[PDB]
């Protein structure tokens, strides 16, 4: 009886332990996912940019929108965190004990 | 004896206390021992003056 | 029921200044300029005439 | 002590010369100050500026020059002392007590940090720091230092 | 173990499982019957029951 009481208590607490890393994946997809839109508009306005048509102002003002999504990427990039783990700014290894 | 955030007053008063719990330890188990002896000498006694009679 | 069977509990002085955060302040300097009012008046002292 | 200071008395001359109340330190610049009145001579009463040893406190009257401070006493030291004053980089005390205590280095002083494998930075206190090794420190009533114990 | 854990986390951790061992220790030692101390050693005893 005392074994299984042991390994139950150590069981409930092992799946909250899941549960936590539930929630930390799920942060860094949502952080993800604003990175893919705006990755998305950066190409629209490339393949605008090629046109010939155009003089070295109009460049300009498309490079001016390019800057500034790269820029909100290295932000989002940057300042997103979980528990202070910041999930996106280094390579990183998390274990999770779900036994 | 006052100690209202006075230490050296309260931890003083303190160790006093605690050399008082074990004196009051030490006397009951002295005074246990005497009533031990008297027991037996009341046994005794009962005995003897059957055997006496 | 002996000498130190005993549980210590600790306790801290909690309040703005060992927080760190008396200084907690987000105003920004006024500027401040001042003017010459120049009050022409009149009072009596209790010293006598 | 003042028996240094009847040494420079003699420079001084007059009748008689001694000092007046206690020596006034400077805070701000390191420095002692005192008071001269002189028998039965002219323009040696004074106050003048001293200087001293923590060994034995001696004073010698740098100021000893037939002039009396300019203004009387600087406002720099405004405090009167007996005694040896030291500064609390020195850390005399906390030192010798060290070394009772074995540490076979120069010792040194600083402040803390610390940080979590994510780069978060916290702050810390004080602490006696000898060569790559550390020690705890706490602050006293004026700025002198005691290590945690 | 979870990775997720802060170090202060970590720390607060420690500290609940110090507290569990000095109560450990407390039962050890404190521990008494008729005035003789149980626990705090390895122990032998015999009881005469014939």
């Amino acid at each position: 009886a005392n074994r299984f009481t042991a390994n139950i208590k150590g069981l409930t607490q092992a799946s909250r332990n899941a549960n936590d890393g539930i929630s930390i994946a799920q942060t860094t997809e949502g952080a993800l996912n604003e990175i893919n839109n705006n990755l998305q508009r950066v190409r629209e306005l490339a393949v605008q940019s090629a046109n010939s048509t155009n003089s070295q102002s109009d460049l300009d003002s498309i490079q001016a929108e390019i800057t500034q999504r790269l820029n909100e990427i290295d932000r989002v990039s940057g300042q997103t965190q979980f528990n202070g783990v910041k999930v996106l700014a280094q390579d990183n290894t998390l274990t999770i004990q779900v036994g | 004896t006052p100690v209202e955030g006075n230490n050296v007053e309260k931890e003083k008063a303190a160790a006093a206390i605690d050399k008082t719990n074990r004196g009051l330890k030490n006397s009951l188990n002295n005074v246990l021992t005497v009533r031990a002896e008297l027991g037996t000498q009341l046994s005794e006694l009962s005995t003897l003056d059957s055997l006496g009679s | 029921a002996n000498d130190g069977e005993t549980i210590d509990i600790d306790l801290k002085q909690i309040n703005s200044q060992t927080l760190g955060l008396d200084t907690l302040n987000v105003q920004q300097k006024y500027k401040v300029s001042d003017t010459a009012a120049t009050v022409t008046g009149y009072a009596d002292t209790t010293i006598a005439l | 002590d003042n028996s240094t200071f009847k040494a420079s008395a003699t420079g001084l001359g007059g009748t008689d010369q001694k000092i007046d109340g206690d020596l006034k330190f400077d805070d701000t610049t390191g420095k002692y100050y005192a008071k001269v009145t002189v028998t039965g001579g002219t323009g040696k009463d004074g106050y003048y500026e001293v200087s001293v040893d923590k060994t034995n406190g001696e004073v010698t009257l740098a100021g000893g020059a037939t002039s009396p401070l300019t203004g009387g006493l600087p406002a720099t030291a405004t405090e009167d002392v007996k005694n040896v004053q030291v500064a609390n980089a020195d850390l005399t005390e906390a030192k010798a007590a060290l070394t009772a205590a074995g540490v076979t280095g120069t010792a040194s002083v600083v402040k803390m940090s610390y940080t979590d494998n994510n780069g978060k930075t916290i702050d810390g206190g004080l602490a006696v720091k000898v060569g790559d090794d550390y020690y705890s420190a706490t602050q006293n009533k004026d700025g002198s230092i005691s290590i945690n114990t």
